[PDB]
RNA sequence: AUCGCUUCUCGGCCGGCUAAGAUCAAGUGUAGUAUCUGUUCUUAUCAGUUUAAUAUCUGAUGUCCUCUCGAGGAC
């Protein structure tokens, strides 16, 4: 019931919330949005919205590396995805794309505690000061 | 050079994008006011503004 | 002549007392009195587009009698 | 007096530890409106529908003949 499609409003508000609160507090960020939970917010951050994620075409090297690795460790996408530097869902889609296109008074009264200054080789007798 | 001779000859002896926007708004459509120099106006709002003008 | 340049003003003046001020003579159709963004205040010089040119030449004749904040107001053709 | 370094002085811009301490609220449907975002018409002319006028929609690119869209001739 809570599940559904992601909205530009929810997604931008997710950007701002993640910016303000920080990465480790999910319940606080899920509190602001409606119809979405904390798990969904976190996985939605790390899966897609995260700026460190690389959204662009795959170069030739990334295709060589992806194909080789996928033939090395079949069906393991969460192991391969960090090695090529792409999202697991993304490299999946691209792979099926490659096979697809490959064929109180202490203050104010009396001076709290008083230290009269000590007296030294000079005359302080005379000195007094003006009012305000 | 010929240009120069000519000028000397005929000179005083003593010198002193929104394409559908303009259709929607009704502009860049050919129109004419007769009383003013048989003038051309490209918009109906503009010609309606001609009614109050200096010229 | 449809437009005039107006110098020597005080920022408490705005586009409104110019509106009101020069339409006392004849209506200002297009008003321009810059708002400076950086320090949010006016240098006090103006540009005025009228209905046609006759308005503005009479405006050259009459126009420089205005005195904004006890002080002199420049109006010339443009 | 000047240059450089330094000292002092002044002015202008100018929230402790723990198991992260623990935990974490959503009604529905019938009608209907508003407000955001994205995308499309340089088409030339005429005829009709249509409009307050636009807009929009709907149709074709002076005629004939000859030769290989072009050329010539007769209007």
């Amino acid at each position: 019931i809570k599940g559904g499609v992601w909205r530009n409003t929810e997604d931008e508000i997710l950007k701002a919330a993640v910016m303000k609160y920080g990465k480790n507090q999910w319940s606080r960020i899920a509190s602001l949005l409606h119809r979405k939970s904390a798990k969904q917010c976190k996985a939605r951050w790390y899966e897609w919205l995260d700026p460190s994620i690389k959204k662009t075409e795959w170069s030739r090297e990334e295709e060589e590396k992806l194909l080789h690795l996928a033939k090395l460790m079949p069906t393991q996408w969460r192991t391969i995805a960090p090695i090529i530097g792409r999202t697991a869902a993304q490299c999946l889609e691209h792979y099926e794309f490659l096979l697809d296109k490959a064929a109180g008074v202490d203050y104010n009264a009396e001076i709290p505690f008083e230290k009269k200054p000590a007296l030294g080789f000079y005359d302080t007798s005379e000195e007094n000061y003006q009012a305000l | 050079e010929e240009e120069e001779q000519i000028s000397e000859s005929e000179s005083e002896d003593e010198e002193n994008i929104p394409y559908w926007l303009y259709k929607l708004h009704g502009l860049n459509i050919n129109y004419n006011c007769e009383i003013c120099g048989n003038y051309t106006y490209r918009g109906p709002k503009a010609f309606q503004r001609h009614f109050a003008e200096w010229r | 002549d449809a437009t005039v340049y107006v110098g020597g003003l005080d920022e408490k003046v705005s586009e409104p007392l110019l509106w009101e001020l020069f339409l006392q003579a004849g209506p200002v159709v297009n008003t321009h009195m810059p708002k400076d963004r950086v320090t949010g205040q006016h240098q006090g010089y103006g540009f005025v587009e009228f209905l046609s040119e006759e308005d503005a030449d009479y405006a050259i004749k009459i126009m420089n009698m205005i005195k904004l904040y006890g002080k002199p107001i420049r109006v010339n053709k443009a």
